[PDB]
């Protein structure tokens, strides 16, 4: 077994739109497709999003059949300029296998600590093939795992980092042909 | 066979094909659905099939020309996926030179997770097939050529091939393309240096190419193993050249006289011979080395070993063209890896 | 096995620059090389840094090949004069094997508790030699473990203490010739 | 041998060398690369070597002079590292007096983590070698001297030597320099007191010197064991002196008459004899003692034992010079340690 | 091998080389001294070596071209010695065509008088090595070529080869070049006649060429034996021709219809085949014949037998060039000689 302590992999960094307009609406929304490797955002402003080409981020996007556990860690780094007494923001997190609203939530959290918080939880991939699941395959009407955020007051809860940790039992099979991954610079 | 024949595809090979050229890229299900042969409606009216898919490709060309074709199978595809030999060859892919091999065979299991497949499964899953020309014609034919592929359901049962990321099997099947090496005609040494810090994928322009088995190796921090390389002659059998292979560090000068004082392997191909399998055991490596080195790293500062390739005598022919060979690291035996890799951004370009 | 409860060793104390100028920039940065034993700082002001010559601090700097686990504890002691209601500071912590930016993070945290906080986590040394790793050796392009801090509002989150705890399995080999370690006084 | 010879270095020893003088300090890889001998290109074209490195140093000087040389090997070096006999002698180091020993040998494993090394490994790792004069000439030679070192790859396999910090082995290899003791000619007792609270390194000016094995012992709070000391004659065989060794506490007066009522060892060297190994068993210690005592602690308030050394009869010669001996605690057998040490700042200076 | 490798030479072969061209002619000691390999300082620091010298030459060229190279070893040399294939090939010499043979090997004993050699012996004795092109390119390559020679000390012991002039051994090693035969493309018979009165050396212009074994045979007056000939294809494998060999007298006309009513041998080479060994036993000769005939002697007055060679069918190809073969009388078995030879002045020129 290969292993090392405290070594996770960066997957995404989502920065709230800088030009968010409180006047039109109070919150904003984004969603990270954990297994597919994509980030979806609001038309609420100009989001700054990034999927790091870390080893796990690369592996997941290219692994056709997946199976097993993964560890998820979300770190929210907010606006340090707000005095603690003025904190008036909260973010709701949802775990769903699909982005369709016809699907109920696998889990749900609401975090409101001032300036920063952290959220760690495991996800497990179970599919029809041999316990193996292919990302959103039309085949057995397969699915994925999406982590969605509803950020109430994007100016305080400004930044989100998503890290993934691979488990001792994660197992994959087959290769998905993908176009080249862009390297910033 | 005849009765288990399910389809037949005819791939066009223009006399002016160049290399990097995609002859045909489609859904495997579509190649398996051309023509009405003995087992055709069976392929379509059967819910589970345990035999592997077998294909037989034929086309012969004279010895004074050459061309390298590759036929690659991949579980799925998303978007405008890369068709580079590196990206497409990690699952089930055979590379051949019709000047040496006039009929090529390949059997594979379309469902690596289990032991059976379906035609529906192939369609809804997106199983892909790319037939590309890796190296163009050494000398162009008189007319346009055509490759005929016969498809069969084999009697050979399907066997799974899965990867446990933090628990590699032995041997570890990597199938990583190391590059396409060209040795121009002349008395030049043409020293080639392929780094063994193969993690992180293949470099592209402000991008990286990636395939699954290479992605799992990139998960580990350090590694060692007996490396097995498969060397293929991708040019006409008329361009002769003796290539010398050995392990050494990046900092040696091209003109190092006693390069061959190191343990090495001399390779000369016979007219009709096209493949050679080199195997470098762990006795060549003192310790494990980095899985990834940062791309900007110089030959002088690289502390990881390299697979060197150079001309032992000379590259000679009576027709024009460079001597070209393709190197593929197929498997790693008795591998040993240490630690988990946080990752380094980007990677160097292959040959 | 030699062992005793609650006995860690002090490794470093980093005090934020007293003359930090909020006007030029809001945060400041420093990094501690856990295995190499060095501290790096900003040109943001006059930092007061110190590596204690504790038994573990001495051992690490002089041990050529290392292997095994170490426990890390970071204690932030801040500005007690700030009323809790006015706390408006946070510090981001990063674990990386190298200082180069081309390297992704092994882990990441963001702490914002008023006045003081504590962070404890394990690190593990795995190298190519025989599981042994030499500090930043050019050899197999070896590396180290760096703990980096981005301190937003250095006037509130003012002090940082780093303690290391040795594990039952930590093992070393060989000696690295070092120049004398300075003893304050 | 001849065939396994890889290099030869010639170290200069000026007739006016003094002690603390560095004869040569370089990368081991550089000493191993001087001259073209039988196994030289092998050393350079071989990826793994299992035999230990063996060196043979020769130089003879007459009995009416003396000088102590030390040849030390260390895994790596950072910056302007200390070259003091204490810092450099913990890994693999041999100390010799050419007046007694005209040819010195030493074999070592450059890679304590495993059982093989490489020349590349030696270069990229920074394996270091220091040849220093620990004590200068008792009487200066007529001319300048030179020491020739022949290097070989031994047939003796390499064996690892690793330290599990919280689980010492038995014996524990410490190799700590206790000091250089000088007994001036005359009828003086010249009482010497070397403290056994050896943790925390060696004192320097507003600094501490440190080596790995001494650093691991400093991790523990209390300890006991059978202590083995290696005493070396670093002066000419013409300066005679009987030294008396025993264990006692710091608070005894120099003139204590019955010092020798305690269990002690009398040491007299023969002309050509230069080393003596003393062993003080645990029967000499009632309980474990502090690994570290705060430096400012007085002889009167020290509750830890001391290794005493004094002149039994007198230091006499017909040539000028003090009788000088070097003491090194090589190993600790059946050691026993208690608790973890938070640490005390600084340490006392050695002899 | 690797460890017993002592040197490596790279000989240049220009695309326009012609034949009779000396690629390199030097002291063997100089070829054995290029580069620093595993056994190099051993070669230089060892007083006696019993293993034979082994060389491995490599270079491959396509089948639609050809060239004949010869690598020859001789004990000594005086003055501006002849470099003709005849003079240089009597001791230890191998002739090869890279179009058929892509790697050539040869082992020899530099000291025929005994069983050991020295590098000093090679230098002070003048042991010589000539690498010459015997026949130029059938078709010129695209670029310049290069032949790489690896030199080794073999594990095969050296064995003497001495000649007792008035007491020949059986077999008698002659190694006499009989000539280079060319058969131009067409339906011509191109009858060739090589005389068997081989004494007196090879003719030159108002001179004679001579080598030792041919000189000892010239000492005798009459001789017979089973003659063994080694026939080599010195042209491209694309020029085909069936050659017919037989023994007959000089006075037969080229158009003698039933030449093949005599006992003969038909030779056809396969693409990659380059050598054929013909053996004519004593049943072909009624009695011994003159060792030397006076040069001016006509075909009609020659009473000694001849080795005839003629085209059986035709010399044909699609590329230009004559079919060329080289004939060498290697050994004579069960030889029988009579009387001592006073000598005749001069000799006829070979092919």
């Amino acid at each position: 077994s290969i292993s090392q302590q405290t070594v996770w992999n960066q997957m995404a960094t989502v920065r709230t739109p800088l030009n968010f307009d409180s006047s039109k609406q109070s919150f904003c929304q984004f969603s990270v497709d954990l297994l597919g490797g994509g980030i979806s955002v609001d038309k609420t402003g100009d989001w700054i999003t990034l999927v790091q080409n870390s080893p796990i981020s690369n592996l997941l996007r290219v692994a056709a059949w997946k199976k097993g556990c993964l560890m998820v860690k979300v770190v929210m780094s907010g606006n340090a300029a707000v005095k603690r007494s003025d904190w008036a923001s909260l973010v709701q997190v949802f775990l769903t296998n699909s982005n369709s609203t016809e699907h109920f939530d696998a889990c749900r959290w609401t975090k409101s600590e001032p300036h920063s918080w952290e959220l760690i939880f495991p996800i497990e991939v179970c599919g029809p093939n041999n316990g193996f699941e292919m990302w959103s395959s039309e085949w057995a009407n397969q699915t994925s795992w999406h982590l969605s955020f509803l950020v109430d007051n994007p100016k305080q809860s400004t930044t989100f980092d998503v890290l993934l940790g691979i488990s001792q039992n994660f197992e994959i099979a087959g290769n998905t042909l993908m176009p080249a991954f862009s390297v910033p610079q | 066979m005849l009765d288990l024949k399910i389809s037949q595809s005819k791939i066009a090979l223009p006399k002016n094909t160049v290399g990097g050229t995609i002859l045909r890229s489609d859904l495997l299900a579509n190649f398996l659905t051309e023509g009405n042969f003995r087992a055709s409606v069976d392929l379509q009216r059967t819910h589970r099939i345990k035999g592997m898919i077998k294909m037989v490709a034929t086309v012969g060309i004279p010895e004074n020309t050459g061309i390298a074709l590759a036929c690659a199978m991949n579980s799925s595809i998303r978007g405008r996926a890369s068709s580079d030999i590196y990206t497409i060859c990690s699952q089930d892919c055979e590379l051949w030179n019709p000047a040496c091999t006039k009929a090529m065979t390949m059997s594979f299991n379309p469902n690596p997770c289990s032991d059976a497949w379906s035609l529906e499964f192939l369609k809804r899953t997106g199983f892909h097939c790319d037939i590309i020309c890796v190296t163009g014609w050494t000398a162009t034919p008189m007319q346009d050529v055509q490759v005929t592929i016969d498809w069969f359901i084999s009697s050979q049962e399907c066997v799974p091939r899965t990867y446990c990321v933090l628990n590699p099997q032995n041997p570890f099947v990597l199938n990583r393309w190391m590059g396409k090496l060209t040795f121009p005609q002349g008395t030049s040494r043409s020293v080639k240096r392929m780094p063994l810090s193969i993690g992180g994928g293949a470099g592209a322009k402000s991008a990286i190419l990636m395939n699954m088995p290479n992605a799992v190796l990139s998960m580990w921090r350090y590694f060692v193993g007996d490396l097995v390389f498969e060397v293929s002659k991708m040019t006409s059998p008329y361009i002769k050249c003796t290539v010398s292979f050995f392990i050494a560090f990046g900092n040696l000068a091209d003109d190092t006289i006693n390069f061959e004082a190191f343990p090495h392997k001399l390779v000369q191909f016979g007219e009709i011979q096209e493949k050679v399998v080199l195997k470098f055991s762990q006795e060549e490596f003192l310790t494990a080395w980095s899985t990834q080195v940062r791309p900007a790293t110089t030959l002088l500062a690289d502390g990881c070993p390299y697979l060197y390739a150079m001309v032992h005598d000379s590259s000679v022919s009576t027709i024009p063209g460079d001597f070209v060979i393709g190197v593929k690291l197929t498997i790693i035996e008795n591998m040993c890896a240490y630690g988990l890799n946080p990752g380094i951004s980007g990677s160097r370009l292959l040959g």
